[PDB]
RNA sequence: UGAAGCCAGAGGAAACUCUGGUGGAGGCUCGCAGCGGUUCUGACGUGCAAAUCGAUCGUCAAAUCUGAGCAUGGGGGCGAA
RNA sequence: GCGGAGACGACGGCGGGGGCCCCGGGCAGAGUUCUCUUUUCUUCUUAACGGUCUAUCACCCUGGAAACAGUUUGUCUGGAGAUAGGGUUUAAUGGCCGGAAGAGCCCGACACUUCUGUCGGGUCCGGUGCGCUCUCGACGUCCCUUGAAAAUCCGCGGGAGGGAAUAAUUCUCACGCCAGGUCGUACUCAUAACCGCAGCAGGUCCCCAAGGUGAACAGCCUCUGGUUGAUAGAACAAUGUAGAUAAGGGAAGUCGGCAAAAUAGAUCCGUAACUUCGGGAAAAGGAUUGGCUCUAAGGGUUGGUAACAACCAACUUAGAACUGGUACGGACAGGGGGAAUCUGACUGUCUAAUUAAAACAUAGCAUU
């Protein structure tokens, strides 16, 4: 049996109440479908809160970086923060929440 | 979105105005001032042979149609 | 064509340093009679018959 | 200010056609004072100019059809519009089945079920269009077989 | 482009008259060194894994003949 | 390309490694003179050639 | 569409006959390009054009289409005339 | 002196390789997100030149085959030596390595007036085929048609001359040394760069050629890459040019069914006279065709009457239920058919710019 790690970092808009991880626990484990089937996580997916506006998942399937993303993209999208929030990827499994660049009008 | 004629230029290539962004955080009802945005936001012989190089390509050297006259009159 | 012989090549020289207007001091001269370059020619209207 | 010039510089420097080069608007005098391509680079390093991503054409619809027919959908007489032969050649059929024929004897001989004259009788069978498939060939064979043994019992 | 199996080898290359040049590329998603010495005809490329034999032959090789540590961008 | 190497070694004292030679399209010819690595183009421009 | 050649089965003393396959012939055939130029109270008629435009039509593996080099010169040449 | 290469037609199916197209997983990025969508899209590349291992024909050795065998999609091969066993060799646009990741491409974080950037993270693993294109190989077909030359390069037969003692060599081996002159090279190649008096709806020789539907480089729609250029604004009379429909009747119209309408793809039933026996023929006349959910048949590999299970893959074909309907080749694309007469045998050719034909040619025949 092999485990796969994940972290997604919205500490910076967690820090300024943008982002309510609470919410996007609720939203992961109500979303993340296993075996094609969501609210079929049991054993094989573990969603916790490490602290500090994170979320950390335990995988023990081939659940993919690329699905979250796209799960927390699609949060971004339900909480309108799609134009404003972007996930970018910055390390082996760390998708980390950030504000796009802002200019000074 | 125009998706039939041409694709979406991805908003990491915009540089998002900081009124709009304020503007849309206090429509959901954060305190902007308490997290501070305006900090976030942004805002010798080489040489005369460089001299030389600028002025070739700016000015012509010679005028075969004007080069016999010489006075402004 | 791209492809050209060498004497070829030596008129259209001899044709591009013709294609020129008259220089105009010439038209300041004493006497002068010349006002236009009359033999000028361009791409478009007269071939140079090669 | 015209920027025909950039516009065409940008496309080479990109690497993509002039339908794709975005100019920003707003830095039009910027751009325009850019008549080189180190400039042009340049300003692409800035985000000035950048390449815009190409439209889409989504295979979606085609695979779903490509399942749909998998699975026999679209198969009728009104959607078939070339002969039968045009649709699937006779002749690839049948450089097939005597391929696959022709495989079956050669293993069979090779292990031994069947020796050399039975071998022989039945390519000859074979290409002569008695068995319509390997199921066919098989039970052949086994007819044979029981006949045998039985002639074999007899004597 | 010619490639040395062996290190001795690669030495009196390096000795020869003709050799120009002489990089070390590290690879280390492989764990490998390739030691190259450009000379008059041919390239030669000496591929080891790694172990002290890269960094002793760096000192085993001649030291007249300049030797270089390529780096992460080939720059212009 | 044999003459214009020995006419630029003869008169300006000039090491070239090569030479390319083009016809331009008014009927001169134009030659790229490429130096030996131990003279400087600059230098030499600058001294005998008074191209600054 | 399916000519020779070939395979199998059934007959026939045999020569042959029948059935089912295989094979891929033809100055064969429908037809895309190309080449041509049948028809239309066609368009156009001091035209886009000193022969063009539209639809329709003939042919489409060859007595097919075509470039360059070369040959034939006016009491001539060339001519599926 | 002998020989080989250069060095050779057209067409058809089959097999190998490259590239393209297609499918799956993974990293990174992007877009969509009322709802759905572990989603849709983008990058994931590897040159010349070398080293090494491989690649059908063909040839060699043993042996001696009828109960004839081997074998192709296609019937050829074999006592002039097959099958089988054992080998030798030509053939790379094949595998690995060097080239070479340092490149190229994608992503990220800081820096950044410019000058300049600086530093990270990747660039991975498979599958499929009556696909398309190029190439190679073995076959086969046709000819009263048999489908260049030369420069140049190599092999052999022959045996002329020739030996070395402080080196001889008449060695196509490895490394080392030197050199490569002249001329062309921009750009267009066409609804504006050529010819047509022109920036003329004409004409003018080639190469590369994506996705969907479909038999299909048909028509229709889309990607890459290009254009958005052809005087414009308003109104909607007559008469025009182009495109259409029309109750009832159905050629009464007209010199004349001119023009239009009708037919049309595919599957199945069926198809007359005549005939040079090859044709006629898609003759004629009929039945049907959507969607959805299924069923059945058609393969490969592995595993010990295995005549059995598992796994993998893709397209055809047949059968059945259910279901919408005014339509089901729903656009597109796409024969009207028949009974006769005259006429030229047929395919083919000509009056460029009023005649394409019973004219010409043709094979066959006859004469000098």
């Amino acid at each position: 049996k092999v485990t796969k790690k994940f972290i997604i970092n919205a500490s910076q808009p967690a820090s300024d109440k943008i982002f309510d991880v609470s919410a996007f626990e609720k939203f992961l484990n109500e979303r993340i479908k296993v075996d094609g089937r969501v609210g079929n996580l049991g054993d094989v997916i573990k969603i916790s809160q490490i602290g500090d506006g994170k979320v950390e998942i335990i995988a023990h399937n081939d659940l993919s970086g690329r699905y979250l993303k796209y799960l927390t993209k699609k949060f971004l999208k339900k909480m309108q923060l799609r134009d404003w929030l972007r996930v970018v990827a910055t390390s082996k499994g760390v998708y980390e929440l950030k504000f796009y660049n802002i200019v000074n009008d | 979105k125009s998706l039939k004629n041409r694709a979406i230029i991805p908003r990491k290539a915009v540089k998002k105005p900081l009124s709009q962004l304020e503007d849309h955080l206090d429509q959901l009802g954060v305190d902007t001032e308490a997290i501070g945005l305006r900090a976030r936001a942004q805002t010798s012989a080489k040489e005369r042979l460089a001299r030389s190089r600028s002025r070739a390509r700016s000015v012509a050297a010679t005028n075969r149609l004007q080069d016999g006259v010489q006075g402004t009159t | 064509p791209s492809h050209k012989t060498f004497r070829i090549k030596q008129k259209l020289a001899k044709a591009q340093k013709q294609n020129r207007p008259i220089p105009q001091w010439i038209r300041l001269r004493t006497g002068n009679t010349i006002r236009y370059n009359a033999k000028r020619r361009h791409w478009r209207k007269t071939r140079l018959g090669l | 200010v015209n920027l025909r010039t950039q516009k065409r510089l940008a496309a080479s420097v990109l690497g993509c056609g002039e339908g794709k080069v975005w100019l920003d608007p707003n830095e039009v005098s910027e751009i325009s004072n850019a008549n080189s391509r180190q400039s042009i680079r340049k300003l692409v390093a800035d985000g000035l100019i950048i390449k815009k991503p190409v439209t889409m054409h989504s295979r979606s619809r085609a695979r779903e059809l490509n399942l749909a027919r998998r699975i026999g959908r679209h198969r009728g007489f009104g959607k078939r519009k070339g002969t039968a032969d045009a649709r699937m050649p006779q002749q690839v059929l049948w450089m097939r089945r005597q391929r696959v024929l022709r495989r079956l004897l050669v293993k069979y001989r090779a292990s031994g079920k069947i020796d050399k004259h039975l071998y022989h009788e039945l390519y000859h069978l074979a290409k002569g269009n008695t068995f319509k498939h390997k199921r066919a060939l098989v039970e052949h064979i086994h007819r044979a077989k029981a006949e045998k043994a039985r002639e074999r019992q007899i004597k | 482009p010619q490639e040395v199996s062996d290190i001795k080898k690669f030495i009196e290359i390096c000795r020869r008259k003709d050799a120009s040049s002489a990089r070390i590329k590290k690879n280390p998603k492989t764990q490998q060194i390739k030691f190259k010495v450009r000379c008059q005809r041919f390239l030669y490329t000496l591929v080891l894994k790694d172990s002290d034999k890269a960094e002793k032959l760096k000192q085993s090789l001649p030291p007249n003949l300049q030797i270089k540590d390529v780096p992460k961008r080939n720059k212009r | 390309k044999a003459q214009i190497k020995q006419a630029l070694k003869k008169l300006y004292d000039i090491d070239t490694v090569k030479i390319n030679t083009l016809i331009r399209p008014d009927g001169t010819k134009k030659a790229f003179a490429r130096l030996t690595p131990d003279v400087d183009a600059l230098d030499i421009a600058a001294t005998k050639l008074g191209l600054v």
